[PDB]
């Protein structure tokens, strides 16, 4: 039986994402153009600076998230951000042609234009895998709105100091996931799909920690550097 | 120490 209070949070958790994702991406107009040399890092340093505000947004919304100290907000936000960016990418993503689509053959992202920013394909192949079986769970918008709220509450983040707060907040989110599941996704797209989504959040631990490794050789260079944004800096590392 | 990120969280 989903309670009052967790229809209560699926529906502010759907809120907070309908006003933290344009889908008409209208703003990508502010950014540094594409150019098709890592002739794409303006651009996707742009995407990804912006998208790292609208994150931001989100989590602020995430029930419990602000009776977390500022510290523990900020170590979970740090932390989480690329996770969530490529969760959160994965709206536009299609199976298509394999790319994330964002309304215009002008901002229409493939491997060929990840590469151009600074990857390599030990990110973008399990990258690429883990948008397809992202895509396939065929998440309800609640699933996916629940998914991104539970991956930025993660107790084993590195820094944490209040993990037992960290850990009850995430609690109240998951069986709440579970509870929906249960009651509203029918079978059989619901077989065994809370596992499946767990596992998904496994996938981006080490998507994370491969992206954290690019971005560092990337950003040891200060001609590279040069082309971030000051938030990319302060967020993934000087 | 995390001035935008702080900014962005208030
Ligand atoms: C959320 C979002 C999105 O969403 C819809 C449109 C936006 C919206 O409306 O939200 C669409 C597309 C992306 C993506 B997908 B995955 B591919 B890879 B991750 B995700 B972002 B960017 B490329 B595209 C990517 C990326 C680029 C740059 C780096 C860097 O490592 C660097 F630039 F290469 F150095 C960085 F430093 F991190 F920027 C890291 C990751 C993210």
């Amino acid at each position: 039986k989903l309670s009052e209070e967790q229809q209560h949070i699926i529906a502010i958790l759907l809120d907070a994402h309908h006003k933290t994702y344009d889908p008409t991406y209208a703003d990508f107009r502010d950014f540094r153009p594409p150019v098709r040399p890592l002739s794409m890092l303006p651009h996707l340093a742009d995407l990804v600076s912006y998208s790292i505000q609208k994150v931001i947004g989100f989590a602020k919304m995430i029930p419990g998230f602000r009776d977390l100290t500022s510290d523990d907000q900020i170590v979970l936000l740090k932390s989480s951000a690329i996770e969530v960016i490529m969760l959160r990418s994965n709206q536009s993503f299609t199976m298509d042609d394999m790319s994330w689509d964002c309304g215009s053959q002008d901002y229409k992202y493939d491997v060929t234009d990840v590469s151009k920013a600074g990857h390599t394909l030990e990110l973008i192949e399990p990258l690429i895998k883990f948008q397809v079986g992202l895509k396939k769970l065929n998440l309800h918008e609640e699933e996916h709105v629940l998914l991104m709220a539970i991956c930025i509450v993660s107790p084993d983040r590195p820094g944490v100091q209040d993990a037992k707060l960290v850990e009850a907040i995430q609690d109240r989110l998951s069986n709440t996931l579970q509870t929906y599941i249960r009651c509203r996704h029918p079978p059989p797209g619901s077989h065994q799909l809370y596992a499946k989504m767990i596992q998904k959040l496994a996938d981006l631990r080490s998507l994370n920690e491969e992206h954290s490794k690019q971005y560092r050789s990337l950003s040891f260079q200060p001609e590279n550097s040069m082309k971030l944004t000051p938030l990319v800096l302060e967020v993934f590392g000087n | 120490n995390h001035p935008m990120l702080m900014n962005l969280l208030k």
